[PDB]
DNA sequence: CCACCACGCGGGCGGTAGCGTGCTTTTTTCGATCTTCC
DNA sequence: GGAAGATCGAAAAAAGCACGCTACCGCCCGCGTGGTGG
RNA sequence: UGGCGGUAGCGUGC
């Protein structure tokens, strides 16, 4: 296998013996593809906008002469691209133009044929598009819509585990959850009765629903019961006996057939009697007349002579009723087969308790229950019942819902109508009755096969459909309201509802969250996130314990360790590395098919439901050549549990060892050696590391850094292969290869790197080139490294030298001791960019303007400000300085924006937004000039390349006409085109080339005109504001005590002291350690992964030091090749094979230069290097195998009594800086209602003394402290002023006064009509 | 009054209108409409409907949502009526009366300062300057440097050297109340003497950390400045850290070494077999220390030292007894920091965490409170210093895997297989075989843990002066596990022995346990099985914090008005307390 | 911050606190069911005096 | 004659109807039996 | 032999759901109706 | 520099 250009620079030593059968897929594939399904022009109406339009359109007005139909839809070209939308603060969206045809039918004609047709294109709002990185730009801010895990539509059966009714009896219930409609629930009463509820209302008998479905009592009994025939023979009432019906009952009489007494009176019926009956094949049997008395009739029986029914259906028989039936001429009757353990009489009891007796009465009762107050009637009740569950508009079972409904009911076909039917309800009732009887089993609510994933596309389609139905209601009203003589479809419909709905969904929804840009890992995790919250979902407070647990079905689909800790734990998850989504929304995971005991290469994607049927072997199974199993009794999992199985009983195998971990959790080396809690904390804290100014590759990694960096949009990848024509710190220009060329194309790719642009977390986004001039590149190769990325590899922290030992208690439990070298080498300084926005509005007294002269200010204050009233770019400012000078009329008062107190830095970017129709200041002119210069530079490069090509063509044409080499070389470049030639085809081709050249010049001139018009176009603003000035402040924050740092194994701490370099312990060679950590945190936290990572990093740094030492001595390339080959060949049957004989003897030098800082090591998430491999790698270098050396105390000097564990560990700097948390207040602003100090550091508020603190003070007995902190510090205004004056005067005395909050409460209670007052007496 | 329902002036000319104003406007409009319709002599139904609507509006204003549909807001939210903002957590009572934001307060992260004393806490210079601004202003005015408040403010802002000197002077003995966010009990807030430091992080005394339940992993704590003589004296006398050494809940001491002091004291007070300098005779602890510092005698060497110990006499005096004791160099060195009254038997042992706590309790009981704080500070200093000198470290070779683990695992697997085949032959049912498998695996895990403990605690061998013998292990992991610094027996078992059986979230136990150590790798299946318990525990803690807080609040209220107001009632009644016995133990 | 106002209602209206908060003060004083109180209050049924 | 700006007065929203739907504990009321008698 | 007290479970309504802190986003009626300008 | 709702995060037996 041949390495790529970006990989040949620095090859990572990869451990692991399991071959890679399937590569990691695109991480951002769940989102992007989904939105594509929302945008793609579907030939059939089943997905997206086309499906919504086909569902809504066409529409017919109340009058028969009007119709409106939809033809096609098209998404327009966005006016601004992503960068312009982000910088200008506008929403990145595209127009939606729909072809609509309005048809006026011939009302005069009885058939209503077509009379007039008007076709047009109607604009129907803006659709926010999705960028290439799977994120949206709403109002200039990056937003991410997370997938929602909700209940799958269909029929679900469950039951309370005896909690209700306080006797342990289980009440079985079934629910029908539709995608769009009214929920229908059936429940079992404690008295064994069926009840039906609609939308969680008061319970009604289900027989009411059955009667409303036009079913009589006889039909209901036939459907829900099996008839037993009693025939009146000449004597003894011969009846057709089924032997199976005799199981589980007693012998009410002497069962004897054909003169054979099978059972005597009063003997229990055992299986011997039924098998005897089946063998003897007895159908008829004698039955006493009293035995029928306990039976229930099955159908109405009416006497022909009298014309009146002796007995109706469904009531218990009796001796007198039996005699009346016998004397009326009846000979055969039917009864219900009722058992107390197999076939309960639930339907009969429900019919008994049912008050209704006809379809009309049931419909009236249903209407009364659904719509109380309104007068019930036949028409309204019938219409409501038909539209509730049998109308395509009100009720809509989704395709996945219908599939689940069919699968649960064991139906063969999985495709059906989207509305309910009589058969569906009958089958649901039958299944519920069977479950109550004992047949079958209930479903699992937490099973991952019963939960659906809704991506951004589905919610967007739902919101667009809501807007569409609103608009179609409006158009239905308008068509009948108006007269069709001259109406136009452009003004016929309105786009405001759809635009408002989509804007609210994309900007003000619980799932359209503010995307976090701490590091690329955070963005990847946020995009690949699943939230159970949101509309139509679970609640954070009302969640419970079961929903937060790890179901066995989560294996390979949902990461078990990657989840937030706190209130919303278990409700938020991350997709696995290989997990994807079905066409029905269900999560599925890959597996390798196993045939004839060998593991094949074909990959099958299995869902949660179908995985249980098969037997799946775990990934950590040893395999020999050709795929056989070396061991017979391999461990597998059959149905939600793990057990041993024979080698021939396996069906599928795990694709990879990273199948169950997420993207974030797969970046932790030696994960198997880490505790679950510490692994969870480390995974959660990895995505909080701010990017350092100098990215450092991880010495110990998992090999997933490349995929994370490439899939994320932070880095600039090459779209087409070629060579780097011009590499610059701000832009890269590459020349594409002739193979990837296009007709009529210059063939130059220009990448404009984003430099020093603030992220959503006020961090710094910087891209630096990683290629040199003339370096060939290929498609997919990284050209520039994004933030916290090194040579295409994710780099969140730094490889810091660490030693595990207590040091005078400075580390103590979790604190971290940091050497002065870390500050000196500038290894942890971050860059933070902060916005400062000043708004020049239009007050009613006069329009405020930005000017360089401010009343009653010093000259030094405005010295930084230029003649335009805006601070100079690149000028360092501190707290209280003036940035932009704005004065508003009162004559004018100072309202200029000022730097907030405690904020410093340097101004690096100034942006000016001006409302259209307002003159632009010269600063905006300069900014527009710079943008025009950049665009003109790009277009001039393209134009010069094309002009060089055209002039080469005309030179060739001239040489064909006549060589004239000396004359051509002695002529100006532009004068070549006009040269004359003899009358022939050469002149014709020359003039055609001249025409092409001038056409190209005109085209590029008009392109430049369009670009300059776009950049100078005025942007819209809010009503009342005429100017906006935004200033960016850049601050370099250095490490200091109080900052929070952490590793990748959940080990976190705060810096306690910046120790001097000479104070830190040093080894024999005299090199001091950089970080000192307390070993006491290792045994308690189970996180042994950090120790193994430290040992591996020490081995890697030893290898790198040997390489650097060999490089310093100017050794020949042969020795370097041999050493690097030996280092790479180390291992135990590693899958990675690196051959240095094919590196052209020059790339070896670059590889050695890259590796001189240390050999990178890739440790898979569960196939990592063993301890023996680490010891062998340590032995390869000049380091002890034990991993511990003898350190010398820096301050004191002698050897430490015991060897200590030193090495190199990857340390991260979390986004919790002490300067951002430090806050203090003596006095300041107060609330205008309760007269209490404000809250928060931003508002310069004071700390809140809560109820717990008050209780603690009361327990201490400090009455005076509590009184002074309650009254004279917060509320008592006179008390506060007097106390301040006394302190200034040097007197420490106070006046308790009276808190204002109590007075406010008294006034509020008085406003409630209750007289409350203070009685002095 | 209008100010209780203010109109916030917003940018652009808009005004923020409170819900009370909207409800009042609705009521006024309805009343005016009713009056106008009554003037017009409307029919009975119209005036009745108007009166009903007025009544509904009045009810909504007084308490919205009590009856009928609640009046919605601008963005589909219920309006905040008069009674809505009175009750509840966000109501006036629980937001502005029981608790309130206060001035002269700050918040910052907390670090560890080993040099601080029990009554001292580090305070950053900037925070101290901000908090003590009025005091600095007053002192500056008194000194004559500033003749007005504006000049003092400018001088404080400019931060001259005189301002720093004044700030140092004003906080000489001015206590500050340091408090943590989860104030479960009265120990959550304590008074400390500030010591000026440069930085932005508050330095905390390690010994009080157990009282604060605070870890140095991003913790943030608040500081309040008492600003009157009564409050200052209450902080000095009642809430000072030196006065809080016994927990009011049970009486047990709270100032106990936790992680590093215990380890250092255990390492110092330990005896080897053939350590350097063994068998020497020393004239006192000073000679022992001078030997240890000079690198001429090991800290674990067994020697004989002549020491004098002071015993408290019956009348209250101290009598000195001089005798030769066989001990170690480390114990002799540590003996000097021990006060006179304590006997020598307290430090003549391994001196684990329990022994250190017992020694501190004995010192408090005998000597009192004034020497106790000094003894605790000296103990912490010595423990930190000797823990640093020891250089204890955790390595991959420290956690040893027993050589008999493989045989035990193999025989347990063979027994499980034979039980499974016997069940398959039909002799036993599913429940019996499941119970047998569970018992077999539990016995195997217990035997593995016992073998691990036997191989770790004392399997070390040492060559004495003439032959070989055994002693207590010096392994680092065992050193911190036995001394009680960190970890426990189960934790060491999980590190080195098998992880044992694991239970699914429902509650039942899984037949196949995790037979892999933490030192060795764990396959995917074992990790997935083990994740269930961690997830269950985390969810339990998350849903338990709120319940515990609610129960604590209810208990606090139910006993919020009980104080000691008498000395004796003369009652001849009481409870007949007896020792509690349940089953076969006390 | 202290001065209060007053609105003169055209017709008397009952206080919701003394009417809905169980037990109903008006209903307990008048010995009549709360449903009758709601019916008369919101103009559903006449009441004799 | 049409479109943008200011000003005052009601109130679920929008529609030729329906929208909801994963908690626990305590208190109140009511239909239905019941049951107990005068 | 029907009416009043018992009760009894079942259903409906009300109140609660830890403490501090940080950051971002959205909003702070709104719609008809008259005024006026192009 | 005034507040509500939503979202996410921090510290809370190791
Ligand atoms: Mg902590």
């Amino acid at each position: 296998m041949v390495y790529s250009y970006t990989e040949k620079k620095r090859i990572r030593k990869d451990f692991g013996k399991r071959p890679q059968v399937l590569d990691v897929p695109y991480l951002l594939s769940i989102q992007l593809d989904s939105f594509q399904k929302f945008i793609e022009q579907d030939p059939e109406g089943q997905y997206g906008l086309e499906a919504a339009f086909r569902s809504v359109f066409p529409i017919q007005s109340y009058s028969g002469n009007s119709e409106l139909q939809y033809v096609s839809y098209r998404l327009g070209e966005p006016v601004f691209d992503v960068q312009e939308c982000q910088i200008r603060g506008v929403t990145y969206s595209a127009p939606l133009r729909v072809k609509l045809r309005l048809v006026i039918y011939e009302r005069e004609a009885p058939e209503g044929t077509v009379k007039d047709i008007k076709e047009q294109e109607v604009y129907m709002g803006e659709i926010p598009l999705m960028t290439d990185n799977g994120t949206f730009v709403i109002n200039g801010t990056e937003r991410v819509i997370v997938s929602q895990l909700h209940r799958s539509p269909g029929v679900f059966f469950d039951s309370d585990k005896g909690k209700t009714h306080s006797s342990g009896k289980v009440l079985y219930n079934a629910r029908i959850i539709p995608y769009r409609g009214s929920w229908l629930d059936f429940e079992f009463d404690p008295k064994d009765n069926l009840f039906v509820r609609i939308d969680r209302r008061r319970k009604l008998p289900a027989t009411i629903i059955l009667r409303a479905l036009n079913y009589t009592t006889e039909q209901i009994l036939d459907l829900f019961f099996e008839k037993v025939i009693f025939e009146i023979r000449d004597n003894k009432l011969q009846m057709e006996l089924v032997p199976e019906r005799l199981r589980g009952e007693t012998a009410s009489f002497d069962i004897e057939a054909n003169g054979k007494v099978y059972v005597e009176k009063g003997r229990r019926i055992t299986a011997r009697h039924i098998r005897q009956l089946e063998k003897d094949d007895v159908k008829l049997i004698e039955v006493p007349v009293e035995y029928i008395a306990g039976k229930v009739v099955a159908k109405d029986y009416i006497d022909e002579s009298t014309g009146e029914l002796i007995c109706a259906a469904n009531m218990e028989l009796s001796l007198d009723l039996l005699a009346k039936l016998s004397q009326s001429g009846h000979k055969r009757i039917e009864t219900l087969f009722t058992n107390d353990l197999d076939h309960g009489p639930y339907i009969s009891e429900t019919l008994r308790v049912d008050p209704t007796n006809d379809r009309l009465s049931a419909l009236v009762e249903i209407y009364r229950m659904m719509r109380p107050g309104e007068p019930p009637t036949r028409e309204a009740a019938e219409s409501l019942f038909e539209n509730l569950f049998f109308s395509e508009d009100r009720y809509d079972l989704s395709a996945v819902g219908r599939m689940k409904f069919n699968r649960s009911l064991l139906r063969e076909e999985i495709e059906g109508s989207g509305i309910l039917s009589k058969d569906d309800i009958i089958d649901v009732m039958k299944k519920l009755i069977d479950i109550r009887n004992g047949k079958g089993e209930v479903d699992d609510i937490d099973h991952l096969g019963n939960r659906r994933i809704r991506s951004v596309g589905e919610m967007a389609e739902n919101q667009f459909r809501v807007g569409l139905v609103r608009v179609e209601r409006a158009v239905k009203e308008r068509l009948s309201l108006g007269d069709l003589d001259t109406l136009m479809p452009q003004d016929m419909i309105n786009a405001k509802p759809i635009s408002a709905a989509v804007k609210e969904f994309f900007g003000s929804s619980q799932l359209s969250q503010f995307m976090d840009q701490n590091n690329p890992l955070s963005e990847i995790t946020h995009k690949r996130r699943i939230s159970a919250l949101g509309p139509g979902g679970l609640t954070r407070e009302r969640a419970g314990f079961e929903v937060r647990d790890v179901h066995p079905t989560h294996y390979g689909r949902v990461c078990p360790i990657e989840t937030p800790e706190g209130p919303n734990i278990g409700l938020i998850n991350s997709l696995s590395v290989y997990a994807q989504t079905n066409e029905y929304g269900f999560l599925e995971t890959p597996y390798r098919k196993v045939t004839d005991g060998v593991v094949t290469d074909e990959i099958h994607y299995l869902s949660a439901i179908e995985e249980g049927n098969y037997v799946i072997a775990q990934a950590n199974s040893n395999l020999d050549e050709e795929g056989h199993f070396v061991e017979d009794l391999v461990t597998c999992r059959s149905k939600g549990e793990s057990s041993l199985f024979s080698r021939d009983q396996v069906d599928y195998m795990d694709v990879s060892t990273q199948q169950v971990v997420s993207v974030g959790a797969s970046l932790i080396p030696f994960l198997e050696h880490d505790d679950a809690n510490r692994a969870l904390m480390g995974a959660n804290m990895q995505r909080q590391a701010v990017p350092t100014l100098r990215a450092d590759k991880p010495l110990v990694g998992t090999g997933m850094e490349r995929a994370v960096a490439v899939d994320s949009g932070v880095t600039a990848v090459a779209k087409r292969g070629g060579v780097v024509q011009y590499v610059d710190a701000s832009r890269i220009v590459i020349k594409v290869n002739e193979d990837e060329m296009y007709p009529g194309e210059a063939g130059i790719d220009i990448y404009n790197l984003t430099k020093y642009t603030r992220s959503n977390q006020n961090t710094c986004i910087n891209q630096m080139p990683c290629v040199s001039l003339g370096e060939p590149v290929e498609r997919g190769d990284v050209l520039a490294d994004g933030p916290s990325t090194d040579l295409g590899e994710l780099a969140l922290g730094q490889n810091m030298r660490v030693a595990f030992m207590p040091w005078n208690g400075y580390n103590f439990e979790d604190s971290i001791l940091v050497s002065e070298r870390v500050v000196q080498e500038d290894r942890f300084t971050t860059i933070h960019i902060q916005e400062l926005a000043c708004v020049s509005r239009d007050t009613k007294l006069g329009p405020e303007e930005i000017t360089a002269d401010i009343p009653n200010v010093g000259e030094a204050a405005l010295s930084k400000l230029d003649e335009s009233g805006i601070v100079y770019i690149g000028a360092e400012v501190t707290g209280g300085d003036i940035l932009v000078g704005k004065v508003t009329p009162k004559d004018v008062k100072d309202s200029s924006l000022r730097v907030p107190n405690g904020v410093s830095g340097t101004v690096i970017d100034v942006q000016v937004f001006t409302r259209d129709g307002v003159e632009k200041d010269k600063r905006a002119l300069e900014i527009e000039e710079m943008q025009l210069k950049q665009a003109k530079k790009d277009l001039s490069e393209e134009l010069q390349i094309l002009e060089a090509g055209l002039f080469s063509r005309i030179r060739a044409v001239l040489v064909a006409g006549g060589v004239e080499a000396e004359k051509l070389d002695k002529l100006p470049r532009d004068r070549w085109l006009e040269l004359g030639l003899t009358d022939e085809e050469k002149q014709n081709q020359l003039e055609q080339l001249a025409e092409q050249y001038d056409e190209l010049k005109h085209e590029f001139e008009k392109k430049l005109e369009a670009k300059r018009r776009k950049i100078t176009q005025g942007d819209d603003l809010a009503p009342g504001v005429l100017k906006i000035v935004k200033v960016y402040l850049a601050v370099k924050r250095r490490i200091q005590p109080g900052d929070k740092m952490a590793g990748r194994h959940g080990n976190k701490g705060v810096i306690s002291k910046i120790n001097p370099i000479e104070d830190m312990p040093y080894d024999e060679n005299g090199t001091p350690v950089d970080i000192v950590l307390n070993p006491l945190g290792v045994p308690s936290r189970m996180n042994i992964g950090q120790i193994l990572e430290t040992h591996l990093g020490m081995a890697a740094k030893g290898i790198g030091d040997k390489i650097n030492a060999m490089l310093k001595q100017q050794q020949e390339v042969a020795k370097l090749r041999e050493f690097i080959q030996r280092a790479y060949d180390l291992g135990a049957d590693v899958r990675q094979k690196v051959d240095l004989s094919t590196f052209s003897d020059e790339e070896v030098m670059r590889l050695a230069e890259n590796l001189r800082k240390g050999m990178p090591i890739a440790t898979p998430v569960f196939d990592g290097a063993k301890e023996a491999e680490i010891k062998e790698l340590l032995k390869l270098g000049d380091l002890p195998t034990s991993g511990q050396i003898r350190l010398y105390d820096g301050r004191t000097g002698e050897q430490f009594e015991r060897p200590v564990t030193v090495g190199y560990m990857y340390m991260l700097k979390l986004n919790h800086l002490v300067d951002d948390k430090m806050h203090a207040r003596s006095t300041g602003s107060y609330s205008l209602v309760t007269q209490q100090p404000l809250g928060g550091k931003a508002q310069f508020g004071g700390q809140r003394f809560g109820e717990m603190e008050v209780w603690a003070l009361e327990a201490y007995g400090a009455a005076y402290t509590l009184q002074e902190m309650l009254t004279v510090k917060s509320d008592d205004v006179n008390g506060r002023t007097k106390m301040y004056k006394n302190i200034v005067d040097g007197n420490h005395q106070m006046e308790p006064g009276m808190p204002e909050s109590f007075n406010v409460l008294l006034k509020e209670i008085r406003s409630l009509g209750i007289n409350i007052e203070l009685e002095d007496e | 009054p209008p100010d209780l329902r203010p109109l916030v002036p917003l940018d652009g000319g808009r005004f923020a209108t409170s819900d009370l104003n909207d409800l009042y406007r609705r009521v006024i409009n309805r009343n005016n409409r009713l009056k106008r319709l009554l003037d017009l002599a409307a029919p009975d139904i119209i005036v009745r409907n108007e009166k009903r609507m007025l009544q509904e509006a009045v009810d909504a204003l007084l308490d919205n949502g009590r009856r009928g549909r609640a009046i919605t807001g601008s963005n589909k939210r219920p309006l905040k009526s008069l009674a809505d903002m009175i009750k509840g957590k966000q109501g006036r009572f629980r937001q502005n009366l029981l608790g309130k934001r206060v001035d002269y307060s700050g918040r910052s992260v907390i670090t560890v300062g080993p040099y601080l004393r029990l009554h001292q806490c580090g305070l950053p210079k900037k925070m101290a300057l901000e908090l003590f601004k009025p005091f600095i202003y007053g002192k500056l005015e008194l000194r004559g440097l500033a003749t007005t408040i504006k000049a003092a403010k400018k001088m404080v802002e400019r931060e001259e050297a005189v301002v720093w000197d004044i700030l140092d002077e004003v906080i000489r003995e001015h206590p500050v109340l340091l408090n943590r966010a989860p104030t479960l009990h009265r120990l959550g807030i304590q008074a400390f003497e500030p010591v000026l430091i440069e930085g932005k992080a508050i330095q905390l005394h390690p010994l009080v950390c157990a009282a604060y339940n605070a870890d140095f992993d991003g913790d943030q704590m608040a500081v309040h400045v008492p600003l009157t003589l009564e409050a200052q004296l209450e902080a000095r006398a009642l809430m000072m850290s030196t006065n809080n050494i016994l927990s009011p809940a049970n009486g047990e001491p709270i100032i106990v070494p936790s992680q590093d002091v215990v380890l250092g004291l255990y390492y110092m007070t330990r005896d080897c077999v053939n350590a350097k300098g063994e068998g020497m005779v020393l004239t006192g602890p000073k000679e022992a220390e001078r030997l240890y510092r000079s690198g001429l005698a090991s800290l674990h060497a067994r020697v004989k030292v002549r020491i004098t110990e002071y015993e408290k006499d019956a009348n209250g005096e101290l009598v000195a007894k001089t005798s030769l004791k066989d001990t170690t160099v480390g114990r002799a060195i540590l003996w000097m920091i021990v006060p006179k009254g304590l006997p020598y038997s307290i430090v003549n042992q391994a001196l684990g965490k329990k022994a250190i706590s017992k020694m501190l309790n004995t010192c408090y009981r005998i000597l009192g409170l004034k020497p106790t704080v000094i003894f605790a500070d000296q103990i912490m200093y010595t423990g930190f210093a000797y823990a640093a000198r020891s250089g204890a470290s955790v390595g991959i070779d420290d956690m040893v895997i027993p050589e008999k683990k493989h045989e035990i695992i193999s025989e347990a697997e063979a027994e499980v297989a034979e039980i499974q085949e016997q069940f398959q032959s039909g002799l036993v049912t599913a429940g019996e075989r499941y119970n047998k498998v569970i018992d077999i695996w539990a016995a195997a895990n217990d035997r593995v843990s016992k073998a691990m403990m036997d191989n770790l605690q004392t399997e070390t061998v040492i060559n004495r002066d003439g032959q070989e013998e055994k002693q207590v292990s010096f392994n680092s992991i065992y050193m911190m596990a036995d001394s009680g610094a960190r970890g426990s027996a189960a934790q060491i078992r999980q590190l080195a022995g098998m992880r044992g059986l694991m239970a699914k979230p429902d509650g039942s136990i899984i037949e196949t346990p995790i037979t892999a150590n933490f030192r060795e790798g764990l396959n995917v299946l074992q990790y997935f099985i083990s994740t269930h318990g961690a997830r269950k525990g985390l969810a339990d803690t998350a849903l338990k914090t709120a319940n515990s807080g609610y129960l604590t609040r209810r208990l606090v209220d139910v006993a919020q008005d009980l104080v000691v107001t008498e000395d004796d009632c003369g009652t001849h009644e009481g409870i007949m307390m007896t020792p509690v016995i349940e089953g076969g133990d006390v | 911050r202290e001065r209060m106002g007053h609105i003169e209602l055209a017709s008397p209206t009952a206080h919701i606190w003394f009417l809905k908060s169980l037990p109903s003060r008006i209903g307990l004083l008048l010995d009549m069911p709360l449903r009758d109180i709601e019916r008369v209050l919101y103009f559903e049924s006449y009441v004799v005096i």
